[PDB]
Order: C-alpha cells, then structure tokens, then sequence
C-alpha cells in the first residue's frame, strides 16, 4: 500500500462519519418530534435510523486504523466487537429497507386489502423479531478472538473481512438473496401499477417514479458489489495458482466494496427522510 | 415520589390514553363523505340505494363509508363549513330534468368547488333522474339537436367547466337513472383513487 | 341496587386450597380497583388485597404473599381469592370493598355483605385509644385516632379515613381524606385535625350511631386499620 | 313584525346613561385597586406557582 | 319612525361622550413587557379542539373536539379524569357547571346533551338531551345546577329548565347566526354576539332585550363581560376587538394594529382587568392593555388556527385550544 491512498480512505472516512453522524441524529430528532406514527411506515423509518446510528459509532475505530499507517491502537476485544457491530448494522439496514419496500408495495397495488393489514403494531413486532433474528445469527463472531500478532500489528482481521468459511458463504447468500429479490419486486411491481393508468395527479405519479428509481439504484449499487466481490474472491482466493498482482486487487476491491457499503449510512437518512414532503414543513421550521 | 392514590390516578389516565389511540385508529381507516345537493336534487335515491345533520353507513367489499347529509340545516354555510375538511370526497347531486333553475345548481357547486377547505378533494358529480330527462328532451346558446346524446355530454362540459383548479383537482362523473346497482362502483372507485393518493404521501413516495 | 354478593364459605381442612367469589352486580365493575378486606372475630379490620381496574397492579400484605392470590373475571363481573395452605389463623369474615381513585374520587365507598370462614384448627401504625366511650343520645362524642408518620403527603392531601360498622352490618363510609365526608352520611359527623393528630366530632347524637369506628390510613401500602372504638348507650 | 322593532327601539330610547368621563374612571379605578392581585400582571414567585415544575 | 328612533339614540350616545378613555389614561403606567411561558401542554385528542371551559376550582378543565370525545383535564398534573363518548361528532361548545357535578356539550345535531359526572353507577351517564332548536348549537353556559342558556344558528338564545326539558323563555331579537355568549357575574345579564355585527344586552329574569351594541363591521365571535360586571369585549372577523360599556351604552376604545389581518375567534380578561387575551387565525394569541390599547406581549406556540381561550377564576393561568390537537395552560 501508499499513505497517500490511504490518506483518501481516511478522509472519505471522516466525512462519511461527519454526514452520518449529523443526518441519523437530525432524523432521529424528527422522528421524535413527530411521534404521532399512526402508520406502520414512521416505524421502520425509524429503526432504519436507529441502525444507522449505530452504524456511525463504528466508522471511527477504521478511521483511526487506516490514518495510523496501518496499525490497531485499540483491545482484542474492540477488535472482535467491531465486527459484530458492522455485520449487523448492515443487515438490520438491509432487513429494514427491503420491509420499507413491502409495506410501499401493500399500500400502492393492494389499497383496500391492506387496510387491515397494515397496523402499527405488526410494524413493531416484525421488526424485533428481525433485530433478534440478526442478533442470533451474528452472536458466533461475538466470541471469536481476532488476533493477528505479526510484530507489534495484531491486525483486526475481522475489519476487512479477509478469511474464508464457506459455511459464512452460503449463509450470507442464503441471506442476501431473499432481500435482493423481494426489493427488486416489490418497486418493479409499483412502477407497473403507477405506469397503467390511474386518475392519480400525473406530477406526483412521475415524482414518485422517479424516487422509486433512485431508491433501488441506491440499494443495487451500495449492496450488490460487496455480496459479488465477498462470493467471487473466496470461491477464487484460497484456491492454488493465485498471483501477487491478483491478492493485491482482491484487497483493493474488497477496500472498496466495503466502503462502498459503509457509504450507505451517509447516503440512507437523506433519500428517505429530507426528500420526503411528509414532514419538510418541519424541515423548514428548524431553518 | 407519588402517593399511593396519585399512582392509581396515573394508571386510570393511562388507560383512558389506550382506549382513545385504539379508537383513533379504528375511525381513521373509513371513508368519510359529504353528501351536498340542491334541494329536489334527488338525494333520496342515492341515500336509500344505500332536525340537524344525517349520517348513513354502509359496506362495500370490505369498505366502511359514512355520508354525512346536512341537508335541511338552513343556517350561514361559511359558519358551520369548515367542520367538513378533510372529507374523502363529496357526493355532488343534481337533476337533469329540471334545467329549481339549474343556475342555483351551477353556483351552488361553483362556491363547493371553488373553495378554501377543498381545495384538494375530488368531487363524485353524480347525475341522477336520467330517464325523465330524456322523454322530456325528446318534446322539448347550445349548438345542436334536441336529443339526449349530446346534451348530456354538453350538461357534463357546463358543469366540469366551473373548476377553475382544472389541475390536481378530479371531478368524476356518471349518469344514473335505474339504480341499477352500480352507483356503490362508482363511489367505491373514486375512493379507491383518492386512498391511492393519500398512501402516496405518508409512504415518503412523492 | 350496587349490591356485591359473596360466596365460598364453610369449614376447611389444615392446608387446604379454598377460593372465594364476588359477583358484582349494577355498577361499571370494570373501571373499579377492589380489595379483599377481612375482620377476625373479636377483632378489628386488616387489609388483604388489591387488583386494580385493568388488572395488573395486584398487592397482597404479608402473611399472605405466596399462598393467596386475586384474580378478576372482567366480562362477567366476578372477584376471585385463591387460598393455599390454609392455617387455623386465617379463619375470620372477608369483604369485597370497591374504589375509585381520580382527583376528587372517594374509595372505599360500598362494601360487600360477608362470608363466614372458619378454617379447623416498616409499617404505619394507628392508635386509638380510650375504646368503648360511653355517652347519652345528648350530644358531643370525640373519638381519636393517632398515627406514626405524619399523613400530610406533600401534595397538600391527608389520606386519613373513618368506617363505621353498626351491629351486625357491614362498613361504610363516613369520612375520607380527613376532611371530606362521604355520601349519604348526614352532615353531623365532622372530621378534622393535623399531622398525626386527627379527631372524629359527632353532634347532636341519635340511637342508629351506636357501633365501632375505624380509622383507616391511604398514604401507602400496606393499609393498616385501627382497633376500634365502640360507642355504648 | 316591525312594530315589536318600533317598541324595542322606543325602549332603547327610554334609557338614561353616564357620562364617558365617569365610566372610564370607575373602570380605572377599579383595575388599580384590584392591581395586587393580579399573577398574570405582576408575576408571583415560583413558590406560590402551581403550575412551575 | 324608527329612523329618528335610532337617529336621536346617536345624540344621546354622542351627549354623553365628553372625553375619550385614552386622554383620561394616558398618564397610567404601562404595564411592561409580559413574560409568558408555557408550562404545560395537555395531549390527548385527534382532531380539532373547538371549545374549553374552566372548573370553578381553578385545577379542572373540559375540551370537545370532533373525534367525538370529552375529556376532564386535571390540569396541575396532565391527568386525564374522564373520556365521554359522544353520539354526535359534530361538536361546537363546551361548559362546565359551577358546582363541578356536570358538563354539556352542543353541536350540529342541534341538541344540547348534559352529562353527570357524579353517579352511583361509576360512569358518566347523559343526564338529559335538550331539543328545541333548529340550527346548529353555538354556545351553552350553566347558570345552576338546574338552568342553562343557549345559543343556536336559529338566530335565538333560549333559557332552559333540566329537570322538565322544557323552555323556560326564548330570547328573539337578532337578524343572523349567534356564534357567543356570556354570562354577567351575578347572573342576572348576559350578553350574546350574532353575525349581524351586533350584540344585545338580555335580562334573564323577564327576557327582553334591554341595550343594542353596535360599532363592528363583520361577524362577532367571541365576547367576554369585565370582571367589574359594567363593561365588555367583543372579538370579530375585522381583526379588531372593542370594549364597550353598560352604563354609558357606547364603546369605549379599540385594539386594533395594521399587521393583523386575520380575525379573532375567542377573548377573556384578567382577574383585575387590565390584560385583554385575544385569540387570532394568524396561529398565536395577543395581550393588550385594557386601558392604553397599546400591545404587550404575544403568546406564539400553536401550529394552527386558535380556537378557544380561558382564565382560571382566580386568575392565575391561561389556557388555549388549537387545530392541532393540543391544549397549552401558558402562565
């Protein structure tokens, strides 16, 4: 590696943490000023931006990691708590906008149906039932020592992910893939129905496609690269005839994959907080 | 730091809190529609095809309305109008066959449409007492014959021509005569319209 | 017509597992906190329970914690006590006290009617002394009662109260918070006094005021009665 | 219908009044000898407050 | 005739003006900037608040909004005491009685229903249901126990008898909607506010009216007497209050500024008259001194329209209804 590029990654670092740190907690006050939530959507907006906060106290501890040359100034057991906290961050945050995409999709194709099936309660009880589910799934890497002692660097090897499981594979496929599809479906399904003709008011039918279209763009860029990259290096890494050149861009690409994932909690709190006209009145107010 | 009667108080004002959410929820997923007119409109075939203000309730495929029909509340409409925002929609009447001036009708619907309060709620024009317009005109500034086919279309044009908020406003409308169990689609479609539009917002989608 | 009916007496074995039932009947029984009040033979008054409106607040003494327990039968308006292991010291007549309790609100106010049980063989503490005063249907009867921690809370309430149980009948309300006097009591009884200090003052004495009176303390749980004070002539 | 109006405002007329001078001291007057007791005008400290916290 | 009629009222009117209040005034110290702060804010409803009444104990209040509830406030601590269901959800006025044993509640299903809050049974059950009218019902205040006036959209005030039901006398002198009443300290006056851009002195014990008040421009909706029991305060839709007067039958002075626009929807006094309250569409409430016109303070925190405004009996707090569901005791 260079200081220089490393200087980039640290400073896209900070101002990740920065836009983070300030969005989901400016969301979070929202929310909370708006606590009336007699829909099921204030819900998950809401854990989706609980995830994001503790999304943000993660990206500190790299920070310091990539601008200290490469080297851990920090305990075994931060090392192995990192860890923990970043697989589930990002799951909860995956879990949380592929129900964000359910519910849009049972309020817009199926209005009358679902008007017994959309109570504020269910909300609630589904999303704890996630979040134990994650937690249940992440608790193996919560006892699992990262200790890389070469010389002075233990390296936290379970930062950017390097080792290899296989049976960590074929679970984080077997959890990526059902997300994956439901959130493709769910908006493709939405863009038919608001596409075919309806006395809807036609600004608001092309605002709201529009805004379809940049939410799942968001979520097939800032997801897909790290879950193909992760697969196709691990199929392709432990297996014999593997280049220097070949390891170096392996662990440039899986650097950026998981940037690129880490982007998301920056990206998040704007698209479907600020955007949103359900509550830019008291935007502006707190102008 | 509470006595022992203040902590009973505060569970009893708890429970009064539950019971107020639980029934705020259940009254806000039904459909509420003013039902105006114009006197001999014909309100009582749309009220049974389904001293102070009326209320009816009905159900639809899982639906539950109520039309509201202030009707004989003969006092200042400016007064008492404003308690009606937010309504669903708004059930418009009038009868063709009585062109009891059908200006009255026009202003009438000129002052609902061209309102603050509702400026933003679709209005199920409905245009009942069909078939008596037609013997009529069969006998009885228009360019055109004396026949029921373009006439209605130009009573439509007149009547869809006074919303001056042309955009973002909907104003449905359908000809009836024989109750032939189709004006609960009607209704139930434009509700189905303007339920699409309010889960649009709400939804942050936009 | 509030009545409150009991069942569930009789002669129970040592150990057993007894349970008593009180159907209400002619008031709104779910918006009403109830007690299980009970009265030794020869003796005073002893608070035993509470499960409050909306169950889920439920207190017991102590004797008593772990082999009693309450339970309410909401829709059909049924009071329940489920005794286990059952000694020889628990036998005495039982009550079904209803209560209220909003700003303004008077507990206590009707009592139920009994049930004979006769089983085979840092609390705050009332005195009331000079019991069975003997006075003539003249006039001006003072009973006494005296507490341990002062009753005024710092709200500005004194959660003091007065029963009175004429011979043969049940409890009834006379005076609540220690000023306010309960419904359907005629204005001769008055109720007064200051921390730790109280005094019932009754005027212009008739015959149907001969009985016991009890003073009974609300400040915190567990409620603790009086001895009692019996009234002669 | 408009003869119970003729009586009404004859009625009217019948009345005698003050003058402005003297209700609009009667009227200061009174508000001045009621000033103290006023906790909307001149604010109470925060231990006689209810309502603080 | 009665053109001359009301032509020589002026004179006399005019006769008996020789000095406006401002000039005698002027030379009283201005009260100061008004520091009010709002110290608590009472949560419970779903929709639009549209009226409020104070206990007579200074702690209890009443708000009806159009979710069909009642609720009792125990206002020192946020309490709720009672949640009344209504058969009506078109409510437009509230009162509490003085002795505090029951409430009322009109509307636009023209019946005023009172309710008991102090029964054997446990509940608040719907003492009687008062018809008679025919319009919308305004304004209800209880006089005892066992009277109570009204004021309807049928353009009359009607005093009732509870026990009976009946009417015992009805008030007929207005040309439009009545929208207000209020009630003289003794109870023996009363004063009501229609849309004719007037307002009448009645008589309660023989029902005539006895002073017609005019000087406004729109429709009065809100009125107030002065404590003293000799005076006054009309609020209307010109953005203007007035303050008038009993005994001189003239209005006194005038609170008008040129930044208000929207009109006023409730007033109220201070225990020793000297503040004027006055609720506005502009969202947020006023403080006028009653006697140099001049403005003192401004009691901004509600997110829509104000609707109702009351000062406890012993003049200690105030309280304000919005269109967002939320009551807020200022003090």
């Amino acid at each position: 590696e260079t200081p220089l590029e490393n200087m980039l990654f640290a400073s896209f670092y900070l101002l990740d943490f920065i836009l983070a740190l300030v969005g989901n907690t400016l969301a979070l006050w929202l929310f909370i000023r708006d606590h009336k939530s007699g829909t099921p959507a204030n819900v998950f907006l809401m854990h989706l931006a609980v995830a994001d906060l503790s999304c943000v106290l993660v990206l500190p501890t790299r920070l310091v990691y990539h601008f200290s040359g490469n080297h851990w100034p920090f305990g075994e057991i931060a090392c192995r708590l990192t860890g923990f906290l970043f697989y589930l961050n990002m799951y909860a945050s995956i879990y949380f906008l592929t129900c964000i995409s359910a519910d849009r999709f049972l309020a817009i194709v199926h209005p009358v149906k679902s008007l017994k099936l959309r109570r504020p309660l269910y909300a609630h009880l589904a999303c704890a039932f996630l979040w134990v589910v994650v937690a249940v799934a992440m608790a193996p890497l919560l006892v699992s020592p990262q200790t890389v002692q070469t010389n002075h660097t233990v390296v936290c090897l379970q930062l950017y992910r390097e080792k290899a499981s296989h049976h960590a594979l074929v679970s984080l496929a077997v959890a990526f893939t059902f997300p994956f599809i439901t959130t493709v479906t769910c908006y493709l399904l939405i863009i038919r129905s608001l596409r075919q003709g309806l006395r809807v008011e036609k600004r608001l039918k092309t605002k709201a496609v529009r805004m379809i279209a940049i939410v799942l763009a968001i979520f097939l860029v800032c997801f897909v690269p790290y879950h193909v990259n992760r697969s196709v290096y691990v199929l392709h890494y432990r297996s014999h005839g593997a280049s220097c050149a070949t390891q170096r861009i392996l662990a440039l690409a899986n650097r950026i994959t998981s940037c690129l994932t880490s982007l998301n909690g920056a990206l998040d709190p704007i698209m479907y907080f600020f955007v949103a006209e359900k509550f830019r009145h008291a935007l502006c107010n707190l102008l | 730091t509470l006595s022992a009667e203040d902590k009973a108080a505060v569970e009893r004002s708890k429970m009064i809190d539950r019971n107020l959410r639980e029934d705020g929820e259940k009254a806000a997923r039904e459909v509420k529609l003013l039902l105006l007119g114009a006197g001999e409109s014909g309100k009582s075939t749309i009220v049974k095809q389904m001293t102070g203000i009326v209320e009816t309730h009905f159900t639809f495929k899982d639906l539950h309305f109520k039309m509201f029909d202030v009707g004989a509340q003969r006092s200042e409409r400016k007064k008492w109008i404003h308690c009606f925002e937010g309504v669903t929609a708004i059930i418009f009447c009038v009868a063709l066959s009585d062109y009891n001036r059908m200006h009255e009708s026009m202003k009438l619907f000129d002052s609902i449409c061209n309102n603050k309060w509702f400026t933003d709620t679709s209005i199920i024009l409905f245009l009942n007492k069909k078939d008596l317009f037609e013997e009529k005109i069969k006998k009885s500034e228009y360019a055109g014959s004396n026949t029921y086919e373009e006439a209605a279309a130009y009573i439509q044009c007149q009547f869809e021509d006074l919303n001056k908020r042309k955009d973002t406003k909907e104003i449905y409308t359908h000809f009836t005569c024989s109750t032939d169990t189709k004006n609960v689609q009607f209704v139930f479609d434009a509700v189905t319209d303007v339920i699409i539009k309010n889960n649009l917002k709400d939804c942050g989608l936009f | 017509d509030v009545q409150l009916v009991e069942s569930g007496g009789g002669l129970v074995q040592p150990g057993g597992s007894r349970k008593l039932s009180c159907s209400a009947s002619g008031f709104a029984f779910s918006s009403f906190g109830m007690h299980w009040v009970r009265q030794a033979p020869e003796k005073g008054l002893e608070w035993v329970a509470y499960i409050s409106s909306g169950s889920g607040t439920i207190y017991y003494a102590d004797t008593v914690k772990g082999r009693f327990t309450i339970s309410r039968d909401d829709p059909k308006n049924t009071l329940f006590l489920q005794m286990t292991s059952l000694r020889s010291e628990d036998t005495a007549m039982y009550y079904c006290v209803r209560s209220i309790y909003y700003y303004g609100s008077s507990p206590f106010d009707f009592w139920g009617q009994g049930t004979t049980l006769t089983v085979s063989s840092s609390d705050i503490v009332m005195t009331q002394a000079t019991s069975s005063v003997p006075v003539t249907p003249g006039e001006s009867v003072s009973i006494s009662c005296r507490s341990s921690k002062s009753l005024l809370h710092s709200n500005g309430n004194t959660y003091l109260y007065w029963f009175l149980q004429r011979p043969g009948q049940s409890p009834q309300l006379l005076i609540y918070r220690m000023s306010n006097l309960a419904s359907g009591v005629p204005d001769r009884f008055s109720g007064s006094g200051s921390g730790t200090a109280f005094t019932l003052t009754i005027s212009r004495l008739e015959a149907e005021d001969v009985g016991v009176y009890y003073c009974m303390q609300h400040l915190e749980y567990p409620l603790t009665f009086g001895a009692g004070t019996k009234l002669e002539l | 219908q408009a003869r119970k109006l003729v009586e009404q405002l004859k009625m009217e007329a019948n009345i005698d009044r003050i003058k402005v001078s003297k209700a609009a001291a009667d009227l200061m007057a009174y508000c001045e000898a009621h000033a103290k007791e006023d906790p909307l005008l001149t604010p109470v400290p925060a231990s006689e407050n209810p309502f603080r916290e | 005739e009665a053109e001359q009629l009301k032509n020589q009222i002026r004179d006399a009117r005019k006769a008996c003006a020789d000095a406006t209040l401002s000039q005698i005034t002027n030379n009283i110290d201005p009260v100061g900037r008004i520091q009010m702060r709002t110290r608590r804010t009472l949560r419970g409803h779903l929709a639009k608040i549209y009226a409020m009444h104070w206990g007579t104990d200074s702690r209890l209040l009443v708000s009806a909004s159009q979710d069909g509830k009642l609720i009792i406030w125990d206002s020192y601590t946020t309490n709720k005491v009672h949640a009344i269901p209504l058969r009506s959800s078109w409510v437009m006025t509230c009162a509490y009685a003085p002795s505090g044993n029951y409430v009322a509640c009109g509307g636009l299903d023209n019946i005023c229903s009172i309710y008991n809050l102090k029964t054997r049974e446990g509940n608040v059950r719907v003492s009687r249901e008062l018809a008679g009218h025919t319009g919308y019902l305004s304004c209800c205040r209880f006089l005892d126990d066992n009277q109570i006036v009204t004021s309807s959209g049928d353009t009359t005030c009607a005093l009732w008898d509870i026990e009976t039901g009946q009417q015992t006398t009805t008030f007929t002198g207005h040309t439009g909607d009545v929208m207000s009443l209020s009630l003289a300290p003794d109870t023996r006056l009363f004063v009501s506010g229609a849309c004719d851009a007037s307002a009448k002195l009645w008589d309660v014990r023989e029902g005539m009216c006895r002073q017609t008040f005019t000087g406004h421009e729109s429709d009065i909706n809100a009125i107030c007497f002065f404590p003293n029991g000799n005076a006054f305060a009309t609020g209307s839709d010109d953005a203007t209050c007035r303050l008038f007067d009993l005994r001189a039958d003239q209005e006194l002075m005038t609170y008008s500024h040129d930044n208000i626009i929207c009109g006023i929807t409730s007033v109220s006094f201070s225990k020793s008259g000297r503040l004027l309250l006055a609720g506005y569409d502009d969202f947020n409430c006023n403080v006028w001194d009653a006697l140099k016109a001049d403005r003192a303070g401004v009691l901004a925190g509600h997110d829509n329209r104000v609707s109702c405004l009351g000062v406890t009996d012993d003049g200690m707090a105030v309280a304000t209804g919005s269109w967002d569901s939320f009551l807020k005791i200022w003090n």
